[PDB]
RNA sequence: UAUAUACAUAAAGACCAGGC
């Protein structure tokens, strides 16, 4: 469902609402969110 | 066990006391960074003389 | 901050060296904060056993 | 953070001048020589080598998000 | 001079400041102390001058520079101006534009300034050493015209140059933060982060 | 051409407006200012440090050292400056002549250029700007909100 | 956010029309141009090719301001010279000299390599 | 009080002729009668203005004596400053 | 759109405005009006108050618009004038020596709004046609207005003797029928002040035609301002080889009558002055000769200035700063104060620990003998910034008392 | 009461500078001819960037800032490509943009440098420009750290942002020894002598010249790298003569109409 | 005796000499939002049916 | 085919920092 990074071993798990924020094979409770997937376009200007 | 006492960062007694430049950029910290301030709530707090 | 006595604000002899001349707040605040000169070094304190 | 490309005032490129620049710094060049043989002539250019504060190299101390 | 060479090579000789002060050769006076005391400015003073000021001198200063503060450190020729103007910059140095710590990338903090291209100066304090300036600048130097030229730039305020703010000049990124927390307080009443 | 700018020297104003490196004035050697600040700045508020700065930092773009500006020296004179920049072949007091950008003419005053640093500051005009028509309302006095 | 977009200085949008002419009521055989989306680049070329007909008494031009991107010419010739002859001379006369001087600079570039 | 015995200036108080511009423009301004000629003006304020120079503003002006009487002036009888 | 800013002292800090839409992000305003409100630019800020109906819009528009309070009822003076670069520019503008070719006569006139169409006939026709600065700008003065002010420089023994009227330094301004026929304008002529050629155009002409009188002044002499241009650079603060003799030779002078006054005092052979403690009249003497001290140096100063100098262009035409700046630049920053007085004893007997007990000399009370650009010693920088406290103390203070 | 006939005489020329003297022109065509090398001179340079994967310490638009800033070789197509806005179809085609790519990751302990050299065109025409001498650093990047993305570059000039001025710093002189006072020394004995100077070492300027007026023209015309000096000159002079033809014809359409 | 108002602005200043004495720039968005209400007469009905 | 989704909620206070 939603896939966070772990912010100690950066270990991608899918952890989903209503779920305690642990990640596995470390322990840390500090996840991140990752990358959306959409379309950003920049100008060089 | 009588109660918990904030403790200054970069202190005798803080995680950070004489750690080298390559530990306190594993542990995430500035080399660069002062100390000398406290972390409640996660704020920094500075005692004013 | 509110009293209009300047006497407290203005700088004095005593602080060559161990405070900065220029460098103060603005506003209500003048004078009433004081940065302190580079190489001061405020006292800790001993036993005069 | 990093080098700027194209110098600020004239707009000349001094992007690709530092990792050429740090190599006569480090062959006991002074910076008057060092700023003649990548040939920067005006003062506009020579402040950007000169006055430049390379933070990238500390920047990439810490670890990234992602392994 | 021996007490110089070898604070010359203090790396890896052990030898420093404590190493200073136990020789006798400096020594800590706080205020009320200063009255007592003769001061010099500099070793000149303790030269024979032929008409003598003062032959008692107790105590040399190391540097004269040393009474300004962290914030009055970073002006250049600070002598040379009227006296409020260096009040002022004390005032507009911590309101700077810089890369305020090495690690923001890790940070979260609400309000937190940062610029491209900061660059230490030109012309530079001989205490900046010592604040740290060179790693953490907050500033670009830029080629400065003084000239009325258009009548734009009277009063306080500045022309620039629009060819440079396209090449990134004083660009900067302004980070907010923003936070909010779930939490449990009826006994029924539960807040939850979903998608409404 | 709201922000804020301010040198080291107590000097701080916004911008004024921007033109392009075309309506600049330039020097003999094509280098346009990126700033350019108002004369009348200066005999009033006598900031002098800023005119040696700009001086002092003309020699030190040019020698490749980065000058000392430490408060007292007695080793650095306006007048020991002068004959340092008098030997990279330009006027001595920093004065330099200039074309007007927009007509090509020479201008007739010669205008003092040099490197200088400065700071761009917290205070913004996008955090400043307000305007308010028949918004929210204050509960108890029924006037518009405060902020 | 206020920022005007870059490329609204050299670009029309729908309706503008580059050059407006408009008769000046102050002189006889004054006429006052008015062009669009142009700066001192364009201005200043003209003004100064007027200037040299001896059948213009005036010639001159102002941006109004800055931040609005038009120029507005002011011209006025002698009786029986009209003020838009002068500045249809004048765009020609130019192009007849940077026509003259693209030629001109050519030849010195083939004589500069190898000779 | 009488036509006659009147004691005020004369002249328009440039506070009446600020009022007097601006009450005749609010009614012009609602589909109002215009009694001067408009010659390519959609705007009230310079109609209402261009009715004063020519004093056919129909208002009389109530001037309030300070002792409690009062005095009539029409727009017409004031001698306007500028 | 009524237009302000806080604290509105008098008046002429709210004045109704006519918009005109612009880019970017800043309310931009005329520089003549920055000296109503009291605001220079550093990051000021100023209300918008837009009126909301047609019967209140037309009491901004014949009450409080700009050009009806150019003139204030509380000194019965203008209040807008020439500021800033163009006051400097009209000067230099004005001389003798101002000769506008036919290339650059052509574009000043562009910016004239009420010009009447016809190209003046230039002051000297022939080898080659030259118009003048005060030819030009007579076509700036509006309808037929007349004055005679004089220029700041103006010698007080020339009115008396033969050149009354033709006036070798070219002082005495005149205005005869809307014609600039002789002077120099500064501060006292455009600027604000009873009399001014400014106040008498709204008081013959009106306020209509005086509002095109500043804006024609501002947009021709701030585009010719782009072929003079205009300077401080520190060639412009500092003397000759010459005069750096002797402004010193003055101090040590100065320094050397204070030994004397000092030692007679030391053998009690000082008298008192009748009314005055004996430390009154010792502190009165060392301030008269302190005094003439650096009031000498600065006039010795402000001779050796030259023509070109552009200190002496921003002093001269009032503009900006005032002829006790060039002093203090060139040549002596002077006594400094503290509570009106000579610099305390902060010590027990003495100023700084430097100094000895009971020194009363020129140097340890607070006396700087260096000028800016020469740079402050580093006791005269501590003194000098105990001067500067009582400035900054004073401004703070001051106007939360002005204000109740 | 017709145009002067102007000529030219080339000094240097080399890859990087071009040196020349034009004579017999107002100071206001010069003028102009020298304002139109910095603006209107047209040039390739990145616009449309598009990030795939940003891991690197830069965040988007600082990455997508330096690539803008790139020079890219403009030496012929420029003429063929049509402006952006122009161009009839739907996003970008051939026609009026060419498309970069840059994929970089670091799988090495060692600090990667993505360098100007990694940019990666469909077209063999317009390359970064060191690639046709130190490549142009976009970024670096610590192991794991990887940057994708795709850059179509247009066609534009000057005056839209001062990425696409095809010149570095543009000098101009005229008059060197001073005839004309249009700058006036107080002290003239004080400055240095121009490069072009006639004078000799023992007098200060030339004396004052009553009838004249600015000639001899003299440009340094110093390039960035995209075009090559001598055709920054070429581009600038037929795109002057471009907007000059195109009044002559808006005008006349109008004195037409009108009458 | 003094109150918070509606149809008001607050911004930084900057000069610009090529206005009038009594001109002022405001800029598009502050001026955007503050509006000015108009009665609609048989004069301006074609102006404010295109507004 | 007709008809419909119309706006409200983020409290207030305290101290602290800065701006003109
Ligand atoms: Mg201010
Ligand atoms: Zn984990
Ligand atoms: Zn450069």
């Amino acid at each position: 469902p939603m896939i966070y990074i772990c912010g100690e071993c950066h270990t991608e798990n899918e952890i989903k609402s209503r779920d305690p924020i642990r990640c596995r094979e470390c322990g840390y409770r500090i996840m991140y969110k990752k990358r959306t997937k959409r379309l950003v376009v920049f100008d060089a200007r | 066990f009588i109660g918990k006492i904030p403790i200054m960062l970069r202190s005798t007694y803080c995680l950070l006391n004489g750690l080298t430049d390559r530990d306190l950029c594993e542990l995430n910290e500035c080399p660069l960074d002062p100390g000398g301030y406290f972390i409640i709530n996660g704020s920094e707090k500075v005692l004013i003389a | 901050r509110d009293g209009k006595l300047a006497k407290p604000r203005q700088l004095h002899n005593t602080l060559w060296g161990m405070v900065c001349p220029a460098e103060t707040p603005e506003g209500h605040a003048v004078g009433l904060v004081k940065n302190l000169a580079l190489m001061a070094y405020i006292s800790v304190g001993s036993q005069p056993s | 953070m990093i080098i700027p490309v194209r110098c600020f005032t004239c707009g000349k490129i001094v992007g690709n001048k530092w990792e050429a620049y740090l190599g006569l710094l480090q062959a006991e060049y002074t910076e008057g020589d060092a700023l003649d043989a990548l040939g920067l002539k005006r003062y506009c250019c020579r402040r950007m080598l000169l006055a430049h504060v390379d933070l990238i190299e500390k920047l990439l101390n810490y670890a990234p998000l992602e392994k | 001079k021996r007490h110089i060479d070898q604070l010359k090579e203090r790396e890896y000789n052990n030898y420093s400041w404590q190493d200073l002060v136990a020789s006798g050769v400096v020594e800590y006076i706080d205020t009320l102390e200063e009255e007592t005391v003769m001061l010099a400015m500099t070793p000149d003073d303790l030269q024979e001058k032929e008409v003598a000021y003062c032959s008692t001198y107790t105590h040399c200063e190391i540097h004269p520079s040393m009474i300004l503060g962290v914030c009055a450190s970073i002006i250049p020729f600070p002598d040379h101006n009227q006296s409020p103007r260096n009040t002022y910059q004390s005032a507009m140095g911590k309101q700077a534009m810089g890369v305020y710590i090495t690690n923001f990338h890790v940070r979260m903090d609400t309000l937190a300034h940062v610029l491209y291209y900061p660059q230490k100066p030109l012309v530079t304090t001989r205490s900046m050493e010592y604040l740290r300036f060179r790693e953490l600048p907050a500033g670009i130097n830029s080629i400065v015209a003084i000239a009325s030229y258009t009548g734009y730039n009277q009063e306080d305020s500045v022309i620039m140059n629009r060819s440079a703010v396209d090449r990134g000049f004083f660009r900067s990124v302004f980070y907010r933060s923003y936070k909010e927390q779930e939490s449990k307080k009826g006994f029924d009443q539960e807040e939850v982060f979903e998608k409404p | 051409i709201g922000d804020k700018f301010a040198s080291r020297h107590g000097q701080k104003g916004t911008c004024g407006i921007q033109y392009r490196q075309e309506d600049m004035p330039f020097t003999c050697e094509g280098i346009t200012p990126d700033i350019i600040i108002n004369p009348h700045a200066i005999p009033s508020r006598m900031t002098i440090g800023h005119l040696i700065e700009c001086l002092q930092g003309k020699v030190s773009a040019n020698k490749g050292e980065i000058g000392d500006a430490t408060p007292f020296n007695d080793a650095v004179n306006v007048q020991k400056i002068s004959n340092l920049l008098s030997d990279y072949g330009y006027h001595l007091r920093g004065n330099e002549v200039l074309y007007n950008g927009f007509t090509g003419r020479k201008i007739t005053s010669q205008i003092f250029i040099g490197p200088t640093y400065y700071q761009r500051l917290k205070h913004m005009v996008d955090d400043k700007i307000h305007s308010r028509a028949r918004g929210p309302i204050q509960i108890l006095n029924r006037q518009p909100m405060e902020g | 956010m206020n920022a005007p977009p870059a490329f609204e200085s050299f670009l029309l949008f729908e309706g503008e029309k580059k050059i407006t002419i408009n008769k000046d009521t102050k002189v006889p055989n004054a006429c006052l141009f008015t062009i669009n989306k142009e700066d001192h680049t364009l201005g200043n070329i003209i003004k100064s090719q007027l200037l040299k007909d001896p059948q213009v008494l005036f010639a001159g031009y102002k941006v109004p301001h800055p931040l609005e991107h038009k120029i507005i010419i002011r011209v006025q010739t002698t009786p029986d010279y009209s003020p838009q002859e002068a500045f249809t001379n004048a765009i020609t006369d130019l192009i007849s000299e940077l026509s003259l001087l693209e030629e001109r600079f050519r030849v010195a570039i083939k004589d500069k390599q190898e000779g | 009080q009488a036509n006659q015995k009147r004691i005020t200036t004369p002249y328009m108080t440039k506070y009446e002729r600020a009022r007097v511009l601006g009450t005749r423009a609010l009614q012009i301004a609602m589909c109002a009668p215009v009694m001067v000629e408009l010659e390519g003006e959609t705007d009230p304020l310079l109609i209402a203005m261009k009715e004063l120079k020519a004093r056919k503003i129909p208002i009389i002006i109530r001037r309030y004596l300070p002792d409690g009487s009062y005095e009539d002036w029409g727009v017409d009888e004031l001698i306007i400053t500028d | 759109v009524i237009f302000n800013r806080q604290p509105t002292l008098h008046k002429m800090s709210m004045m109704g405005h006519r918009v005109r839409i612009l880019p970017w992000s800043t309310f931009r305003l005329n520089l003549s009006v920055t000296t109503p409100y009291n605001a220079d630019f550093d990051g000021d800020e100023m209300n918008l108050h837009l009126p909301q109906s047609l019967e209140t819009r037309a009491e901004i528009q014949e009450l409080a618009m700009v050009p009806r309070m150019i003139v204030t009822p509380q000194s019965n003076r203008p209040v807008m004038g020439i500021v800033q670069d163009t006051l400097t520019a009209v000067r230099k503008f004005t001389k003798r020596d101002v000769f506008l070719e036919r290339g650059e006569v052509m574009n000043l006139l562009m910016f004239l709004s009420t010009w009447d169409g016809k190209v003046p006939q230039p002051a000297i026709l022939k080898p080659r046609p030259l118009w003048t600065g005060k030819q030009i700008f007579s076509l700036i003065i509006p309808g037929h207005i007349n004055c005679i002010r004089t220029h700041s420089t103006h010698p007080d023994d020339e009115d008396s003797g033969p050149y009354k009227h033709i006036s070798p330094g070219d002082t005495k301004v005149v205005v005869e029928n809307g014609e600039l026929i002789m002077g120099i304008l500064c501060k006292k002529s455009l600027g604000t002040s009873a009399g001014s050629l400014v106040h008498i155009s709204y008081l013959e002409m009106g306020h209509d035609i005086t509002r095109l009188f500043y804006s024609n002044i501002q947009t021709v002499i701030n585009n010719w301002l782009l072929i003079e241009g205009h300077t401080i650079g520190i060639g412009d603060s500092i003397a000759d080889s010459k005069t750096y003799q002797d402004i010193q030779n003055t101090i040590k002078k100065a320094k050397q009558d204070v030994i004397e006054v000092i030692e007679k005092a030391h053998n009690n052979e000082l008298e008192p002055t009748p009314g005055n403690t004996l430390r009154q009249t010792f502190e009165n003497q060392v301030n008269r000769i302190l005094n003439d001290a650096r009031d000498k140096t600065g006039s010795s100063a402000q001779k050796s200035l030259s023509e070109y100098n552009n200190f002496k262009s921003m002093v001269v035409s009032g503009a900006k700063g005032s002829k006790i700046n060039i002093s203090q630049v060139i040549a002596v920053v002077g006594q400094q104060n503290v509570e009106g007085k000579r610099i305390p004893f902060g010590f027990k007997h003495r100023t700084l620990p430097h100094f000895i007990k009971d020194d009363y000399g020129p140097e340890s009370r607070g006396f700087v003998e260096n000028s800016y650009l020469a740079g402050l010693t580093p006791t005269e920088f501590f003194f000098h910034a105990m001067g500067g406290r009582e400035g900054l103390i004073d401004t703070a203070v001051k106007t939360a008392e002005t204000g109740y | 009461p017709y145009a002067n006939q102007p000529t030219v005489r080339i000094t240097e020329l080399t890859d990087e500078n071009v040196k020349f003297i034009i004579e017999n022109t107002d100071l206001a065509v010069a003028n102009s001819i020298r304002r139109v090398f910095i603006a209107e001179v047209p040039i390739i340079a990145i616009d449309w960037v598009q990030i795939d994967a940003n891991s690197s310490v830069l965040h988007d638009e600082f990455i997508a800032h330096r690539l803008g800033l790139i020079p890219l070789t403009s030496d012929d197509i420029v003429d063929k490509l049509q402006y952006s806005r122009d161009c009839t179809c739907e996003e970008f085609c051939p026609e009026c943009s060419v498309e970069f790519t840059l994929d970089v990751r670091c799988n090495e302990d060692q600090t990667r440098h993505v360098t100007s050299r990694d940019l990666i065109s469909n077209s063999p025409r317009v390359i970064p420009v060191t690639s046709r001498q130190d490549d142009i650093l976009i970024v670096k990047l610590r192991k794991g750290q990887e940057l994708r993305l795709r850059a179509y570059a247009k066609k534009g000039f000057g005056k839209e942002h001062a990425k696409w001025n095809p010149t570095a710093g543009v000098a101009f002189e005229y008059d060197p020894d001073n005839a004309l006072r249009h700058t006036v020394y107080p002290k003239p004995e004080e400055w240095p002598k121009s490069e072009y100077s006639e004078l000799d070492e023992d007098e200060s300027q030339a004396p004052y010249d009553p009838n004249g007026k600015p000639e001899r023209f003299y440009y340094n015309v110093e390039s960035c790298g995209s075009l090559r000096p001598e055709t920054i000159v070429l581009s600038a002079l037929s795109g002057l003569k471009k907007k000059l033809s195109d009044l002559q014809t808006q005008l006349s359409h109008e004195i037409q109409s009108d009458v | 005796m003094g109150k918070r108002v509606d149809f008001s602005a607050r911004t930084v200043i900057t000069p610009d000499p090529n206005l009038s004495i009594d001109q002022v720039g405001v800029p598009r968005s502050i001026a955007a939002n503050m509006t000015f209400a108009e009665i609609v007469t048989p004069f301006n009905i074609d102006r404010l049916q295109e507004l």
